[PDB]
């Protein structure tokens, strides 16, 4: 009843695609147009939760900014009591239990869990969460997930060829010619979260067009 | 829709341009802070609402701007002051925010009443906003804009949105926020300087 | 077919004039909706089987486990939502550790089921507590009215009344555990018309000598290929 | 905003009150009629002091005024204990109108059926504000509330000129109550309070009768 | 059709001077299965008839321990019976801790009716939809107090509540003069015979669905299980 | 595809158009769905998404070559209709809801009833369940097409009653929910050989198939009880008394008699002072003093 | 007592600390890092009582790491010093004060390098060089003697070693090994351990 | 009281004596001073007897709830940090604790000295108690990371014996545990009076 009103903004929010690899895990979202006179810095939808975990979202950008700044405390209040970083399942179970009414967002929480294991989760707005090899959340999520079901097996030989012929090729299934309409994120095992600048985002699309 | 405040970002300053609206003649023309409410030493704001709910929203921003300064001994960055009120409005008036910080330079924001903000190069809120949002999108060099070129754009798009025959030179409240000698200066421009921009527009647009 | 309401249907703390609470029953009637779970108490243990309902092949099956571990000697199976029962598994896990800390014992299966039911808006889940105690193996049903009872076999879920009629025909009080694992997966093939594999069922047994053991993808394959 | 619009109906049914900000003073004049001769005219007061330098009059409901005149006296002394200066008239109205807004906000409590006219004196400059039941407040040169306030504000706009002194503002305030009095005003039927450099004080009824000879 | 206006809450008097919501809660003790209590100036006996959800299930905890000298018998909501039983257990423990003596059975029932009356007067909460038969043994002898959702309470020579108990109250009112001179094994037969008349002609008092609660002079309160009622049902 | 086949209209004085035909195409679709009656299940996600679009957007909602796409849809459409099912299942349940809620010409009442008697004959209990929930929202939106073809109301009455004898309990309780609504909307008159078929089915010996045979009479008496929720007819107090005699029956029967009588008392407290006059004083003592309470009162 | 020292140059904030943690008369750990990194370009050298160091410095480390997550940019070393001073000051009137002596040290891209000092009463002082412990009494006057404001970072390592050799010669506690690390514009490097 | 632990290549040894004292009176000499937390962790009871047998039984409760929730065993670096955060909340109220959380995790062998004063340090070797100073020098001269398992048994077994020989408040019997990768095992409970016959 009240959770159904949360999902209607997930189906209209911008797409969010994540696959999981042997060594790296990749998020990628559809950077929408803003306006002619809107500075497009404050509208980025890939947020880092701690040094080994980050998430995308799709839904209300107001209720997302509540979810992110509550999960960023539980990533740090974990380290006070445990001294170990969060497992990706801990902060996913925290976000899902955080979601009166649930906060109307669906997220793709990715990262590594102190043993180097790659992880990819999804908090649907019902309060449910489960594991994923590759997943899609957003406006064209049903067709992108059908695309990722077709391509998973022999792609993880090279971490570059895994994560463009899947991830950018899954955004290109729904999103435009690219370069200025893809916000792509990639994190290695225990290195950092790096958002690829569009000088390098257009580099990988040219290999896909070939 | 009550106010007509509008922000314009330039390479060397931001400017708010609000119009002083006086309904009845027997309302006292207040000599206090009228339309552009200064938040701390490097940030100002303007609301699209009545001057009683203005004093609630600005004196809550000033608690956030000084609980920060008490805690870090640095002035608040001009997005975290926007964000902290947008978290309070998430749990009913639209605002603009001009300011400067060392991270992202001159900034301009626009808080929705729902609790959403965004960085704008120029925008409007209040009475006849979309009439003047569309007029800014016509003529705004998004990057090639000097301060006086932004300042001439303000009294241009205010001469096509408010009043009759004088652009209300004693009822328009342009404030500019510039950098000068390391500190940060907020100049609510005086009535002699606000009248000459009407004079420099009525001469340049007639000729 | 048609909607036949009465006037005493939309009040929570309000008795119907026959002494009924219809804003309690209509919530409880709205809970037999999820995947069917069947638990069977035997004299050599207690099996717990459940349907899974996975949509996409990219979804990992090991993370929608609708059978959990309360303590090392008590298992539990859910029906409802997996998040609706997360606050009942948390108390059941903590109360077995409060009982261990205070009394240096394993808490009995009846007392975990009693302590969970003491929290009773009613719940949105019904539970099957399977465990081995000093009384041997036992199974307790935990209906969403907070009413708990000892059961020899009990199916919960969407097609429960209809699997319960099949459990009455197949159960006897001299039944082995290797039968009841296969006898319940006969019934899960009845209550959903798909073929069994490692992705649509989960099965877990609690024997006296062993702890709680979730069956793996090899142990699930070696049972389905029999039936 | 439904009860707030209906509380203003309780204000506009109330007795007329007129406030005029002069050059060196503020005048608050109001209507204090009695239904019978049995009522003691001097027992209760409508023009009422807050500080040595702030007074306020109302139009609307009698008992709801006393809640606001008891909070405005606390809020003026909570300022004076902290800052050891008499409270600015601008700062007093911000705190009174926050109290009036606080009962519109919370549920199960009706708003006040009271508009206020709040005079004052700070730094050699006069002040006259008006707080509404909505919590809104406006600075005025001259205004009126009560019965026939639409006719009062048009009457004030013709006879206001910002060079008038305080003695000239007491006449144009009683002349504003004269238009909507319906009777013969004695020294007891009205209540006048003036606020100048010497402070706020409500006029004694023998002082008012000198102004009624005009 | 007939939309009553005076039965939304429990705080609404009808113009007949008759709270409907309390009278509707007293019909919730007619929803549980029948239970019989009776006393003999020796042992006080509760006899109860139990129901099961299905086969392959236990029936119900129908008779509950309260103290060593008090036992109750559920009729109505078990959600409200468990809530009252933890009140009666703790009150018996508090008197045992402070005065080091059994709480008098007349005095605990007064503590229930003070607790039970509070939801029948304040808004939002509903009355306790459970009626208890309380068997006790104090210094003044045994006791078969009855509580109701309307918070008054009744000292009884014998009482049966629950569904079809009017056929059992008819039995007990006929033989109540003989109860004060029975033995223990004779009194329980009178409880089982009273419970028998709440059954159809095609149902029997099996040992699986009969629970017996007994407290007495030197006997602490003890319930009798699915097999311990067989020495009481055999001689019948 | 709903616009490729929009010209095939079957309007009353028309001509078969050159534009492509629904019967010439759907026969090829069955030729590709013949292993079902993995690459055919991929084809269903285009056929179901087409039959969702041709619901009210076509000038004939049911071409007779499409009607045998129904038995392929019944075995796929789930029971609970929840958001956890697959997209093939979720789009098959709400495709059956749009076809049952569409009209039909009165020469299709032998053609769809041949399908539903075939689908619920013996395939799988999901298909026996959804034929019943097909019927209840299809002989209501077409309620007077069926009541004109008097041979069809005998075939609905056969199928609903013959599916109370189902081996699956969840099927036969929907057969009694279907029958109770058909009696309520007067689609099926309560004739005497209906009640003779149930009253000579309740009195059935139970030695220990006979349990499901005895239960279906208790569904049948209970379907007649739930059929008039706000009136007590002359037949009503008789088939409450012998309905109440099955209260101490075994447990599939015991739930149903407790559901039927507790739903009787719920709807009949509106003006029970006018309902109790249709009861004898000897029969009020049976209905008042009787256990139909749920598990949380025991 | 445990030993801290900091030497600020024109573009580096060289800090050192002992690697010893002691109970009564024995010492329990021979490699105990007392330096906590908070950003990529700031540290926090915390000594004091048992327990209060690892409870306060971990509290300041994660609340400054929380500032980077919420914002993307890290705190300046001046604001991280005043944030540290704010929490230590308003807890010393509470029921649970902290007895930690700090030495905060960071680099800023605009303001330059910075060394900060505070005692257990949280009195923040920016200093060109500072030291803690009982060994501060010996080593401040080597620093008052040989510190120019424009000292190179290789002449600051040899200035550091003169202070630590003073602890070897004159100080009574055995402080054999020291952790040494530099805070230039490229972040926190880690120089080789000065040991004896 | 004397306890002892050292990490070597094949795990971590835990050694302890058995004597609990009453100031000058010996209350018993059969005290199990190595508190068996669960099959993968274990702490020592040095200081007050109740203040270790409570807060590590409360740690055993909390380490088990971590295992049920997160479907993995708690690391030793985190199971000590739970213990350090539990006892810091009662700092300065008089807890006489002091202990050594030992075990194996994904990080290798774990050994963490936790005291009631708030200390929590990792380390290769530790020894806690009133005779901790006597167990150091026997263990510090015979320690290597690359010992044998039979050598590391006799190293800790003797270093508690030399500790009991000088500390009057240390005695009873030694208790030697070994924490290998698949859990801990009890290897000996040799009496000190029976060790005196072998060593001399």
């Amino acid at each position: 009843f009240q959770v159904e009103y949360a999902q209607e903004a997930v189906k209209k929010g911008s797409t969010a695609v994540g696959v999981r690899g042997r060594d790296i895990v990749v998020l990628g979202v559809e950077k929408k147009s803003v306006a002619k006179l809107q500075d497009e810095r404050t509208v980025r939808k890939i947020c880092a939760l701690d040094d080994n975990v980050c998430m995308a979202f799709a839904g209300l950008t107001a209720d997302a900014r509540i979810v992110i700044n509550r999960a960023r405390v539980e990533c740090q209040s974990h380290r006070l009591t445990v001294e170990d970083p969060v497992t990706v399942e801990y902060i996913t179970r925290y976000i899902a239990s955080l979601k009166r009414r649930p906060f109307g967002i669906s997220a793709l929480i990715v990262g590594f869990d102190f043993d180097g294991t790659p992880r990819l989760y999804q908090t649907d707005p019902s309060g449910t969460y489960h594991a994923w090899k590759a997943n899609a959340i957003g406006r064209g999520a049903k067709s992108v997930r059908e695309f990722l079901e077709k391509n998973y097996t022999d792609e993880a030989i090279e971490t570059d060829d895994l994560t463009i012929k899947l991830v950018i090729k899954a955004l290109l299934e729904v999103v435009q010619s690219g370069g200025k309409n893809i916000e792509l994120a990639v994190m290695r095992r225990d290195q950092s979260l790096k958002i690829l600048n569009p000088e390098e985002i257009e580099k990988y699309v040219a290999e896909i067009e070939k | 829709h009550a106010g007509t405040c509008l922000g314009i970002l330039a390479n060397d300053g931001v400017l708010l341009a609000a119009e002083r609206r006086n309904i009845h003649k027997l309302l006292d023309e207040v000599f206090f802070s009228e339309k552009i409410y200064k938040l701390n030493e490097d940030m100002a704001c303007s609301v699209a609402g009545i001057t009683s709910d203005a004093n609630v929203l600005t004196n809550e921003l000033r608690l956030i701007a000084q609980r920060y300064l008490l805690q870090y001994q640095e002035p608040i960055p001009c997005e975290q002051l926007v964000t902290a009120l947008c978290d309070i409005k998430q749990a009913g008036v639209s605002l603009l925010y001009i300011g400067w910080d060392k991270h992202y330079g001159f900034q301009l924001y626009q808080s929705d009443p729902s609790g959403n903000y965004g960085g704008w190069k120029a925008t409007c809120i209040g009475n006849n906003s979309a009439a003047a949002v569309s007029m800014l999108k016509q003529d705004y060099k998004e990057g090639e804009m000097t301060l006086k070129s932004a300042l001439a754009l303000a009294i241009k798009v205010l001469n096509k949105t408010m009043d009759v025959s004088k652009l209300s030179a004693e009822k328009v409240e342009i404030a500019t926020l510039t950098r000068e000698n390391g500190k940060t200066v907020i100049r609510v421009l005086k009535q002699k300087e606000v009248e000459q921009l009407i004079k420099k527009h009525e001469e340049e647009e007639a000729k | 077919m048609f909607l036949t309401r009465s006037e005493y249907d939309r009040g929570v703390n309000t008795f119907s004039p026959e002494g009924r609470l219809f804003q309690v029953e209509y919530a409880i009637e709205a809970i037999k909706l999820g995947s069917t779970a069947i638990g069977i108490q035997t004299s050599e243990g207690v099996c717990l089987a459940v349907e899974k309902r996975i949509t996409s092949p990219l979804m990992e099956p090991s993370s929608i486990e609708k059978i959990v571990e309360i303590d090392a000697h008590i298992g539990c199976a859910m029906s409802g939502l997996i998040a609706d029962a997360k606050t009942l598994i948390d108390k059941a896990r903590v109360e077995t550790q409060n009982h261990w800390f205070t009394y240096n014992e394993t808490m009995t299966v009846e007392s975990v089921t009693q302590a969970v039911s003491n929290l009773a808006r009613p719940f949105g889940v019904a539970l099957l507590f399977g465990g081995v105690d000093e009384k041997g193996p036992q199974l307790f049903h935990m209906d969403p009215s907070g009413t708990f009872v000892q059961c020899d076999a009990r199916a919960i879920g969407s097609a429960s009344e209809g699997a319960q009629s099949s459990l009455q025909e197949v159960y006897h009080k001299s039944m082995t555990l290797k039968e009841a694992i296969k006898s319940s997966l006969i019934i899960l093939k009845q209550v959903m018309e798909e073929k069994l594999n490692a992705t649509n069922i989960e099965l877990a047994t609690v024997q006296p000598g062993q702890n709680f053991h979730m069956f793996t993808k090899e142990e699930l394959e070696e049972v389905i290929k029999d039936i | 905003l439904v009860q707030i619009e209906y509380a203003l109906a309780a204000v506009a049914g109330g007795a007329p009150s007129v406030g005029i900000k002069a050059a060196n003073g503020v005048v608050l004049a109001t209507e204090k009629k009695q239904k019978s001769i049995l009522y003691d005219e001097r027992s209760v007061h409508k023009v009422e002091p807050i500080t040595k330098h702030i007074g306020l009059v109302y139009s609307g409901m009698g008992p709801d005024y006393r809640v606001l005149v008891h909070r405005a006296r606390k809020l003026a002394q909570q300022y004076y204990l902290v800052y050891q200066e008499p409270i600015p008239t601008a700062q007093l109205v911000q705190r009174v109108a926050s109290v009036m807004q606080e009962y519109t906000q919370s549920g199960g409590v009706r708003p006040f059926g009271v508009s206020l006219l709040i005079c004052g004196w700070n730094e050699g400059r006069p002040y006259l504000f008006q707080s509404d039941p909505s919590g809104a407040y406006f600075a005025w040169k001259a205004t009126a509330m009560g019965k026939n306030y639409v006719n009062g504000k048009t009457f004030l706009e013709k006879r206001y000129n910002e060079d008038l002194e305080l003695e000239d503002a007491i006449h144009t305030a009683i002349l504003t109550l004269k238009e909507s009095f319906e009777g013969q005003m004695t020294e007891d039927n009205i209540e006048v309070g003036i606020c100048n450099e010497a402070g706020f004080r409500r006029l004694t009824p023998t002082e008012v009768k000198d102004y009624l000879a005009a | 059709m007939f939309r009553n206006q005076y039965d939304n809450d429990v705080t609404v008097w009808s113009p007949q001077g008759r709270i409907h919501q309390i009278e509707y809660a007293m019909e919730a003790v007619k929803q549980g299965s029948a239970t019989v209590g009776l006393k003999s100036k020796t042992h006080a006996v509760l006899v109860a008839l139990k129901r099961a959800q299905s086969e392959l299930a236990a029936h119900q905890k129908k008779i509950l321990h309260v103290d060593n000298h008090i036992g109750i018998s559920i009729a109505g909501l078990t959600a409200d019976a468990r809530l009252l039983c933890n009140f009666m257990r703790q009150e018996c423990l508090d008197s045992r801790f402070v005065f080091d003596r059994p709480l008098p059975v007349s005095r605990l029932v007064s503590l229930i009716g003070s607790k039970t009356q509070i939801p029948t007067q304040r808004y939002g909460r509903r009355p306790y939809g459970v009626g208890l038969l309380i068997a006790g043994y104090d210094d003044m002898g045994p006791h078969i107090f009855q509580t109701c959702p309307s918070a008054n309470y009744f000292d009884c020579r014998a009482m049966s509540i629950g569904a079809r108990s009017q056929s059992a109250r008819t039995y007990l009112e006929r033989h109540m003069s003989e109860f004060m001179e029975c033995n223990l094994n004779e009194l329980v037969k009178h409880g089982l015979r009273a419970l028998r008349e709440t059954l159809p002609a095609e149902q029997d008092l099996t040992t699986k669905n009969v629970s017996i609660g007994i407290v007495g002079k030197d006997l602490e309160f003890t319930i009798y299980d699915d097999d311990d009622v067989s020495p009481f049902l055999e001689g019948l | 595809l709903t616009y490729i086949f929009m010209i095939d209209v079957s309007l009353p004085n028309t001509t078969p158009t050159i534009s492509p035909h629904v019967p010439e195409f759907t026969a090829r679709i069955l030729e590709k769905l013949k292993p079902l009656m993995t690459q055919g299940i991929k084809l269903l996600k285009t056929i179901l998404k087409w039959l969702m679009a041709s619901a009210g957007r076509s000038f004939s909602t049911a071409v007779t070559e499409q009607l045998q796409l129904l038995p392929l849809f019944f075995k796929i459409a789930p029971v609970e209709n929840d958001n956890s099912y697959d997209e093939l299942k979720r789009d098959a349940k709400l495709c059956l809801s749009l076809m049952s809620q569409g009209l039909l010409y009165p020469h299709q009442v032998p053609l769809v009833l041949q399908v539903l008697k075939q689908t619920a004959r013996s395939s799988s209990w999901h298909a026996r369940y959804t034929v019943l929930t097909y019927l209840q929202t299809m002989v209501f939106y077409n309620l007077f097409i069926f009541l004109n073809n008097e041979d069809a109301v005998k075939d609905i009455r056969w199928l609903v009653i013959s599916l109370l004898e189902d081996e699956q309990l969840e099927v036969r309780e929907m057969a009694a929910t279907t029958l109770s609504g058909l009696l309520q909307c007067n689609f099926l008159t309560m004739d005497s050989p209906m009640q003779i078929h149930f009253e000579q089915l309740c009195k059935t010996k139970l030695p220990k198939a006979e349990l499901v045979k005895r239960h279906a009479g208790v569904l049948g008496l209970g379907a007649c009880v739930l059929s008039s929720p706000y009136d007590v007819p002359t037949w009503m107090p008789q088939l409450l008394m012998n309905l109440s005699a099955h209260l101490n029956d075994p447990q599939p029967i015991e739930m149903t008699v407790k559901k039927t009588l507790s739903n009787f008392r719920r709807t009949h407290h509106d003006n029970w002072q006018e309902h109790k006059q249709q009861f004898t004083d000897d029969q009020l003592l049976v209905l008042t003093d009787l256990l139909v309470s749920p598990c949380y009162y025991a | 007592m445990e030993y801290l020292i900091g030497i600020q140059g024109p573009d580096y904030v060289l800090v050192a600390s002992d690697r010893v943690a002691a109970s009564n008369i024995v010492q329990m750990k021979d490699d105990h890092d007392k330096m906590f990194k908070m950003s990529e370009k700031i540290l926090l050298l915390c000594v004091g009582e048992a327990g209060d160091t690892v409870q306060f410095a971990e509290y300041i480390q994660k609340n400054v790491q929380l500032y980077k997550m919420r914002n993307g940019y890290e705190l300046s070393p001046t604001a991280a010093a005043n944030f540290t001073r704010r929490n230590l000051a308003d807890c010393l009137r509470s029921r649970t004060p902290y007895h930690v002596n700090l030495l905060l040290a960071g680099y800023d891209e605009h303001e330059g390098p910075a060394l900060y000092y505070m005692d257990y009463l949280a009195a923040l002082a920016k200093a060109p060089f500072a030291a803690h412990g009982y060994g501060a009494f010996l080593t401040l006057s080597i620093l008052d003697r040989y510190y120019t404001p424009t000292i190179s970072r290789e002449r600051a390592v040899e200035l550091l070693r003169k202070c630590l050799e003073e602890l070897q010669k004159r100080f009574i506690l055995n402080l054999p090994t020291f952790s040494v690390r530099i805070i230039d514009k490229n972040g926190i490097h880690d120089l080789d351990n000065i040991s004896f | 009281t004397t306890t002892l632990a050292f990490k070597f290549r094949h795990g971590v040894i835990v050694a302890a004596d058995s004597r609990a004292t009453a100031g000058a009176y010996i209350a018993s000499q059969t005290v199990k001073k190595v508190i068996e937390i669960n099959p993968y962790l274990l702490g020592t009871m040095a200081g007050g007897a109740a203040d270790c047998s409570f807060w590590e039984r409360l740690l055993a409760r909390q380490c088990r709830i971590y295992e049920l929730r997160n479907k993995e065993r708690i690391s030793v670096a985190a199971a000590s940090k739970l213990l350090a955060n539990m006892v810091y909340q009662y700092k300065g109220m008089g807890l006489s604790m002091g202990t050594m959380i030992c075990g194996w995790d994904k990080r290798g062998p774990g050994l963490y000295y936790v005291d009631s004063e708030g200390n929590r340090i990792s380390g290769a070797t530790f020894s806690v108690g009133s005779g901790s100073v006597y167990a150091y020098g026997v263990m510090d001269r015979g320690y290597s990371y690359d010992l044998e398992v039979e050598q590391a048994y006799d190293l800790a077994r003797r270093a508690i014996y030399q500790a009991t020989y000088r500390d009057a408040y240390s005695g009873g019997a030694v208790n030697l545990y070994h924490v290998r990768e698949d859990g801990w095992i009890r290897v000996s409970s040799d009496n000190v009076a029976d060790l005196h016959e072998k060593y001399s």
